[PDB]
RNA sequence: ACCCGGUGGAUGGGCCGGGGGUGUAAGCGCCGCGAGGCGUUGAGCCGACCGGUCCCAAUCGUCCGAGGUCUUGACC
RNA sequence: GACCCGGUGAAAUUGAACUGGCCGUGAAGAUGCGGCCUACCCGUGGCAGGACGAAAAGACCCCGUGGAGCUUUACUGCAGC
RNA sequence: CGAAUGCCGGCAUGAGUAACGAUAAAGAGGGUGAGAAUCCCUCUCGCCGUAAGCCCAAGGGUUCCUACGCAAUGGUCGUCA
RNA sequence: ACCGUGAGGGAAAGGUGAAAAGAACCCCGGGAGGGGAGUGAAAUAGAGCCUGAAACCGUGGGCUUACAAGCAGUCACGGCC
RNA sequence: GGUCAAGAUGGUAAGGGCCCACGGUGGAUGCCUCGGCACCCGAGCCGAUGAAGGACGUGGCUACCUGCGAUAAGCCAGGGG
């Protein structure tokens, strides 16, 4: 089994999660499909996750199609310290918060 | 209102140039009910009609273009002359279902 | 002019709960009409073009 | 909203400056205080 | 979420017939130097209201979803 | 605008919390003490009543042989006359 | 050393609700891109217009052009700056 | 560095390795970043890269969860692991 | 065997509480140092032969750090080497 992790992502923890939770213990294949034409951002992001985990999988980890995902999960990690107005006084932050991405190719 | 106007207005225009165009679901069908509508005095044809759609599209070329040109091709049916038809895709950031619509043919 | 702001942290879980209701729910989506791909329900596709019309490109 | 900081070359260089600085007891004095006291610059240099 | 339709359709829009609303159109036409007036005309143009007809668009597809728990008793 | 969509994605207050009404009670105006009565698990659009809600270690008060401005035939002094 | 509305620094809260900085509007067509509502040309249209004019200066001070390029700044994008 | 007009205030940021031998080439990709291969004593030592614990967010499992109060719990007993 | 009357137990978890495994995050920690700090001895004026202190400056190839400054990382002469 292998897999496809991206860390410095740029993107919502939370909302990642959402779309990894759905493409979920699933076919590769069709979870593709699912990365594919579904809707939020990321979609895209994890669809190349995905890309990259299989690739990496059948061709030094190696029986393609019997491949789906056995498991997915994503970290966040680093933050992106955002300076916005003072309080029209004391600055006051928010955090972009870069976000880990991981899931496991694996055979049937 | 002004705007609703305004847009029936460029849309309808565009579109009689080219017989189908992309806007979104409802952009879409109403472009469509009134497009059309201008459609059917465009089979009238006369001195009035004219009028009136060139009193909304405003220009010849086109004006007597859509008139002229294929008013014929449609001059038998009853309405229709317009059909919208859901796309795949939707414009980004945004999320929004756009569609695309034509004149019958 | 905070009038009413949150008395008390938020409970870890409980917050979450509230997240809970939240589900995702991948686009119903159903094979092609011959362009022989899976397509977003009722739709031509940089697969198709067709529908019973060959309106499209690639 | 006339704030204060409008730099008036002029002025600012003008009402302030090495020059000046020297002119009087003062000027000087806290001049050299800065001088070895913590390295930096000086006013007008600025 | 609720309710009725999903081309063995009238569901939406279109068209169409009707009302209902504005008040006699765009044109030529005639009386007055002009202004206009009267005619062709109660015309013209019409947003939801009542109800036709498959002009247009509800295609085609997919999911999930039962089997009949244990013991007593009453009957066939 | 709000509401639903997709993109973005803070903030004070905060022990902690799976936090009902009651009648009573305790420091004496109780979600968590007593007896009782309703009471399923989660949520979003809302309505303000309670959580003595937030904001600020009362500026109205009194207390520290606390401070600073002004007043006259308060004390003492300095100025200038 | 809970424990000094503690200092330092991370890290969660409400919360994926609140906001996008003037209700002077947009829409279509094609072009380029790995990807463009958010760049380029182009045709509908709206808003100034005593200004949303061009100018002198004040202040700032390379911000300008030109080829490249986008990690952060650009309150979404962004092959545009 | 930076708020200050100014006089003035005044951070934070050290460590990979024995020495780079710092990562050719191949692999998805706009790329970063992820997989292989080579160093190798290890690279879950890998370039802000020693030892890198807590807070806190995740991903798999055991058990546990819809007539029910409470931070807490803890004394009893039972079911399942 | 079928029907009906009645009776009691259970499986179904959106999230969840506790228990574990494996990362993330955050940098505490121990140890480490080219840095302070502190006592004690040595030492004790610089300046127009424009000092202390900066200004703009060379490097073939450039911000910065340095050292000179126009005879710019340097020129001469003597000791070490």
């Amino acid at each position: 089994e292998a897999k496809a992790i991206a860390r410095y992502v740029r993107i919502s923890p939370r909302k990642v999660r959402l779309v990894v939770d759905l493409i979920r213990g699933k076919s590769l294949e069709e979870a593709r499909n699912i990365l594919r034409y579904t809707n939020k951002r990321g979609a895209y992001f994890v669809a190349k996750v995905l890309e990259s985990a299989a690739a990496n999988a059948v061709n030094n980890h190696d029986l393609e199609d019997r491949l789906y995902v056995k498991a997915a999960y994503v970290d966040e990690g680093p933050a992106l310290k955002r300076v916005l107005p003072r309080a029209r006084g004391r600055a006051d932050i928010i955090k972009k918060r870069t976000s880990h991405i991981t899931v496991i190719l694996g055979e049937k | 209102s002004s705007h609703r106007l305004a847009l029936y207005r460029n849309q309808a225009k565009s579109l009689l140039t080219h017989g189908r165009i992309t806007t979104t679901v409802p952009k879409a069908k109403e472009l469509r009910g009134f497009v059309d509508h201008l459609i059917h005095l465009a089979k009238r044809g006369d001195l009035h009609a004219r009028r009136l759609v060139l009193r909304d599209l405003q220009d010849v070329k086109l004006v007597r273009k859509l008139f002229d040109e294929i008013a014929p091709r449609y001059r038998d049916r009853q309405g229709g002359y317009t059909r919208v038809l859901k796309l795949a895709e939707r414009r980004r950031g945004d999320g929004a279902p756009l569609a695309l619509v034509e004149l019958v043919e | 002019a905070k009038h009413p702001v949150p008395k008390k942290k938020t409970s870890k879980s409980k917050r979450d709960m509230r997240r809970s209701h939240h589900a995702l729910t991948a686009p119903n989506l159903t094979e092609c009409p011959q362009c022989h791909g899976k397509k977003l329900s009722h739709h031509i596709c940089p697969n198709c073009g067709y529908y019973d019309g060959r309106q499209v490109l690639a | 909203m006339k704030r204060t900081y409008q730099p008036n070359n002029r002025k600012r260089a003008k009402t302030h400056g090495f020059r000046a600085r020297m002119k009087t007891k003062s000027g000087r004095n806290i001049l050299a205080r800065r001088r070895a006291k913590g390295r930096h610059q000086l006013t007008v240099s600025d």
